[PDB]
C-alpha cells in the first residue's frame, strides 16, 4: 500500500501497521570522506536507538508494552483522541517536553523486573 | 440503529453438528469484538464464545471448548459458530451479541451492547 | 456463578434493589458489572455498565452501584413498562470471561 | 573440529551445528579510505541482516521456529531429502526464486502475532 | 548518584545497580580519517559484545541467568566474599585465565538448548 | 541482639479486616527478607506469607491467597500484613520472623533466623 | 504435611529421638529441613538449619541428619531445660513454600 | 535386523530400587527416540517414559513420575531406567522400545518401530 | 484410556473387524494411532502406524482407518496364524503421550 512516510498524515492507530517501512529505511579523498562520516553517522544513530530499546526491555519489537503508568499530567486525553484523532507529528509535539522524564522511568522500572527475576531463579 | 440476524437450522440429532449465522449492520462490523451469548429453554443467560475485532483470537466456556468454533469474516459483515458433537445439554437460544472484549487502543467494554433475536436450536 | 433468586415486587412509584452477590476473584476484583433487562420473549437490553454508567437510550430511573463483593441495581420511579426480568454479569478474568447470575423477576403491584 | 565454513559440502542437517563458526567470522589517504569503506560496509551488512531477523520476531536467535506454512511449490520435497542429502549450497540455489516471498510472509506473519500479543495484555 | 566508572570502587554487588551507567557510554583528510577510525572502531566493539551475549542466549540483557555450572577451580570463594569484599576490578584480574573456558561453555550450552527447543515444538 | 516487635489489633468480626505490624532492630532491615507464620489457638505453626528484601515480591499460602497482603517499608524498619474478610479460622498468634527466602547473590536461607513474640487476633 | 505426633521422652543423661516424616516431592528432593524448639507461651527459637546445622548458640547437644524422605533432630545429653515442643519444617519447593509438622513435646523423667 | 535386549535384575523388595537396561544393535542408535512400555501380569501394555535420540529431553508417565529416571548413553548403545521407591502396582514386563518420538527434522514416528523381548521385574 | 474389551472371532477367510474407540482430546484431533500384534509369550510387534500404514514386512492382509473417534483394524483373509492379541493405541498429545486400550483376542474358527 503505502511507502515511506505515507502513512504520516493518517491518525496513531492507522499508522502503527506501517513500523516496518520507517524501520527498514534507516538501514577526491574529499568527497570519501563525507560519505563515511554520513554513513558511519547513519550506523551510529540506529544503535542509539537500540541500545535505548534494550535497556527498556524492549529488544527485538516494534511495540513494546511495558509496565510504567501514564501521569495523566503528561497528557490528560482518552485513548479516542489519541489514537483516533491525531497523527503521530501532532503527538511527538504535545509530549516533546515529557520525553525525558518517560524515558528515565522505562529504564528504572526494567532495572528492578531484571532484578525481581534473578531472585526468582 | 444496528441489526443483528441470527439464522441457521433449529434441530439436530446428538451426535452430529450445526453452524449458526449471523449477519450484522448499521455499524462498522470491523470495529467491534462479537460473542454467543445462549438462554437455556427455561433458564439464564451463559456465555458461549467471544472473538476479536480481526479475527485472530478466540475464547470459549470450558463446555464447549473442545467442540465449538468461533469465526469472522470482516468483508461479509458476518459472524458463524460452528457446533460440533452437540449434547441435548446444548439446547438453547443462541444470541448474537456485540461487545464483550476491547482491542487495547480504545476504550474497553466487558460488556455487551447491542443484542440480535437469537437462533432457536434444539438437540433431539 | 453470581445469585439472586427472588422474584422483586412493588407499587409505582416506589424503588425497589435488585442485589447480585458474587466472590472476590469475580466482582469484587474487576468493576465490570453490566445489568441486562428482558421481557420474556424478546433479547436482552443493556441497562447499566461498567458499574453505575447507562447506555444512551436508558432513562434515569435506572442506577446501580457495588459495595464489597454486592452489586446492585437500583429502579426509582417504578413504571408497569419496567415487568421484566433483570440480570446481572460480571468479567471474571481471563480463562473464565463471563459469569451471570439468574434473574429475577419484577412485579409492578 | 571445523573451522569456517568447513560444514560447506556437508548435509543440512549436519552442517547447522556450525552456525556460530559462520556467525562469528562476519564481525596515503587513499588507502585509509579504502579500508574504511570496507570496515563501513561489513558493519552495514551485518545490521542488515540483524535488522530483518528482528522484524521477522527471530532477534538473538540462530535457529527461529516461525509460524509461516511451507508451500509444497516452493519445494516439493520430503525432509528427507532436504535435510540428509542435500547440503545448503544445493538448497539455496533451489529456492532462490522464492525467498523474496518468504521473507514477505514472514514479516507479516510477526505484524499479526505481534499485534495479537498487545490485545491480550 | 554516581556517573560513569562511579562504581569502580565499590563491592560487587553494590555495583551491578549501574550497569546502564557504562552500557550508555560505549555508544585536513588525515584528521578525517583518523577520527572515523576511531569511530568505526567504537561501532566494532560494541558490536561484538553484543554478537558474543546473543550466541550465549543473553540477547537484550544486562543481567543473564545462564545454564553452566561454576567450577570451584575457577575460584573457590563463596557468594558473601565475592559480592560483598571484592570489587569488579579485582575479580576481573583474580578470574582473567579461566574466560575463554567461560565462555566456551555458554556457547555450548547455549546450541544445546536451541536444539531441545525446537525438538519440543 | 536484635528484636522484632508485633503490634496490632487483637479483635474483629468475620468479615471485616485487620492491620498488622512489626517493627524491627539491631540488625540491617533490608538485608533480609521476612515472613508471617501463625500459631493456632491449640495445634503447631503455619506458614502465611513471605516478602523480598526490597519488597517488590511476595508470596502467600493458598489459604489466605485472595484475602492477605504483606508489605514492605524498609525506611521505617517494620513490615505490615493487611488482613481482609477474616474467617473464624484465621484465628492464630501471628509472629514476625526473619527468613524464609535469600537475595540470590548471596547464601540462601530457606528457615527462620529471628522471631518475634506474635501479636494475638482474635474473630467473633 | 510433615509428620511426627507422639509425645517423646527419656531420662537426664540419655538421648532421644524426635522424627519428621515428609514426601518424596518435599523433604526428599530439598536438604532445607530445619527444628524449631518452642517453649509455651514463648516464640520459637531456631536449633537446626539446613539439615545438620545449628545456629550460633545453640549446643552440641542438639544435632540431626536425613534419610530418605525422614529426617530427625538428636538430643544427647538430655536436660530438664530441654522441656519444649519440638518441631519440623520443610521447604517444599515454589508454590508451596513451607510446611511445618505438628510438634512433639518432649518430657524429662 | 535389529536386536533390543534387556538385562536387569527380576526381584525387588517395595520401597528400594532397580536398575534395567537395554543393548541396541543393528540401527544406528543415535538416531532413534525410545521408550520403556510395561506389560502388566495379566493385562495390557502402559507407556512409562521416553527419551530424546540426544538424550537431552525425557518425558514420564505421571505414576512414576516422581520415581524413575529415564537415560541413554549413545557411546554404548544403550538405555537405562533407573527405578526407585517401587510400588507392588508396578510389578510387570518392562519392554525396552525404539520409536515414540522424532527430532523435527526429520519425518515424524509417534509409534514403536521395534520391541525388545522384556524383562521381569516382580515387587515383593 | 481407548476402549476395545470383547473377544473377536471369525472362521479362515473370513474377514474381522476390531474397534478401538477414544475422545476427541485424543484420537479424534491426531492422526497417530499405531496397532501391535501380541501372541501370548512375546513381545508386540509393529502392525499399523500413523492411520493406514503398514510397516514394510507386514502383509496386505492388514489395514485399517478412521472416523470420528473411532479407528479400527480389519483383518481380510484371516489366518490361523492370526491368533494374537491385538492392541491399538494413540498419541493424546504433550503432557500425556501415550495411551493403550486394552487388546482383543482374536479366535479363528
Ligand atoms: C486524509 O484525511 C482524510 C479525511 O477523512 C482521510 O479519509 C484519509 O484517509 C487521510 N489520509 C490517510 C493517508 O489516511
Ligand atoms: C504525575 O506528575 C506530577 C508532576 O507533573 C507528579 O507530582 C505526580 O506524582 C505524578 N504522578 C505519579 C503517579 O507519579
Ligand atoms: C474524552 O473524550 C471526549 C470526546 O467526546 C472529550 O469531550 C473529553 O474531554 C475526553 N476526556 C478527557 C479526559 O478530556
Ligand atoms: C475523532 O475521530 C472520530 C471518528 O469517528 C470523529 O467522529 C471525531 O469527530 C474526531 N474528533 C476530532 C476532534 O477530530
Ligand atoms: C514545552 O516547553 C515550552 C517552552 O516554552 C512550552 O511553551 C510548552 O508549552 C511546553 N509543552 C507542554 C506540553 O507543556
Ligand atoms: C563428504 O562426503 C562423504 C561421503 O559419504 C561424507 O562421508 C563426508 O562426511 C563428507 N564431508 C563432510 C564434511 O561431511
Ligand atoms: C502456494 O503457492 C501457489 C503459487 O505458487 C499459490 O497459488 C497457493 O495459494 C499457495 N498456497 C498457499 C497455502 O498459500
Ligand atoms: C519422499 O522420499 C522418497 C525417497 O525414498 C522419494 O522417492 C519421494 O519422491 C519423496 N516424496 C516426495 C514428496 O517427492
Ligand atoms: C540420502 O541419504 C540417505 C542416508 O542413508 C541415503 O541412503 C540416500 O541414498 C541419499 N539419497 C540421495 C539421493 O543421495
Ligand atoms: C528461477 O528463475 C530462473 C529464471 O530463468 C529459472 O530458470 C529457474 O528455474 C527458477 N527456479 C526455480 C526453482 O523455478
Ligand atoms: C569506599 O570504601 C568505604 C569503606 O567502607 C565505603 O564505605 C565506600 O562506600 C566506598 N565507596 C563506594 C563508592 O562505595
Ligand atoms: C573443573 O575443572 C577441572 C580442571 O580445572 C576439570 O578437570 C573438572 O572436570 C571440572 N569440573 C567440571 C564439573 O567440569
Ligand atoms: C567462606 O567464607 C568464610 C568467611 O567467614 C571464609 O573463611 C571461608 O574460607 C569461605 N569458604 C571458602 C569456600 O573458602
Ligand atoms: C567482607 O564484607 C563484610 C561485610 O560486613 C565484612 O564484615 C568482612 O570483614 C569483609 N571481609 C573482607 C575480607 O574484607
Ligand atoms: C594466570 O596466568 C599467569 C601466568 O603466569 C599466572 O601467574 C596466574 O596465577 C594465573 N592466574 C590464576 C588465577 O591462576
Amino acid at each position: 500500500f503505502l511507502g515511506f512516510l505515507g502513512a504520516a498524515g493518517s491518525t496513531m492507530g492507522a499508522a502503527s501497521m506501517t513500523l516496518t517501512v520507517q524501520a527498514r529505511n534507516l538501514l577526491l579523498t574529499v568527497w570519501g570522506i563525507k560519505q563515511l562520516q554520513a554513513r558511519v553517522l547513519a550506523v551510529e544513530r540506529y544503535l542509539r536507538d537500540q541500545q535505548l530499546l534494550g535497556i527498556w526491555g524492549c529488544s527485538g519489537k516494534l511495540i513494546c508494552c511495558t509496565n510504567v503508568p501514564w501521569n495523566s499530567s503528561w497528557s490528560n486525553r482518552n485513548l479516542s483522541e489519541i489514537w483516533d484523532n491525531m497523527t503521530w507529528l501532532q503527538w511527538d509535539k504535545e509530549i516533546s517536553n515529557y520525553t525525558q522524564i518517560i524515558y528515565g522511568l522505562l529504564e528504572e522500572s526494567q532495572n528492578q523486573q531484571e532484578k525481581n527475576e534473578q531472585d526468582l531463579l | 440503529e444496528v441489526q443483528l440476524v441470527e439464522t441457521g437450522g433449529g434441530l439436530v440429532q446428538p451426535g452430529g453438528s450445526l453452524k449458526l449465522s449471523c449477519r450484522a449492520s448499521g455499524y462498522t462490523f470491523s470495529s467491534f469484538a462479537m460473542s454467543w451469548v445462549r438462554q437455556a429453554p427455561g433458564k439464564g443467560l451463559e456465555w458461549v464464545s467471544l472473538i476479536n475485532d480481526r479475527g485472530g483470537l478466540t475464547f470459549y466456556v470450558d463446555s464447549v471448548k473442545g467442540r465449538f468454533t468461533i469465526s469472522r469474516d470482516n468483508s461479509k459483515n458476518t459472524l458463524s459458530l460452528q457446533m460440533h458433537s452437540l449434547r441435548d445439554g446444548d439446547t438453547a437460544v443462541y444470541y448474537c451479541a456485540t461487545g464483550g472484549m476491547s482491542s487495547a487502543l480504545q476504550s474497553s467494554k466487558y460488556y455487551f451492547d447491542f443484542w440480535g433475536q437469537g437462533a432457536l436450536v434444539t438437540v433431539s | 456463578a453470581l445469585t439472586q433468586p427472588p422474584s422483586v415486587s412493588g407499587s409505582p412509584g416506589q424503588s425497589v434493589t435488585i442485589s447480585c452477590t458474587g466472590t472476590s476473584s469475580d466482582i469484587g476484583s474487576y468493576n465490570y458489572v453490566s445489568w441486562y433487562q428482558q421481557h420474556p420473549g424478546k433479547a436482552p437490553k443493556l441497562m447499566i455498565y461498567d458499574v453505575t454508567q447507562r447506555p444512551s437510550g436508558v432513562s434515569d430511573r435506572f442506577s446501580g452501584s457495588k459495595s464489597g463483593n454486592t452489586a446492585s441495581l437500583t429502579i426509582s420511579g417504578l413504571q408497569a413498562d419496567d415487568e421484566a426480568d433483570y440480570y446481572c454479569s460480571a468479567y471474571a478474568g481471563r480463562q473464565t470471561f463471563y459469569i451471570f447470575g439468574g434473574g429475577t423477576r419484577l412485579t409492578v403491584l
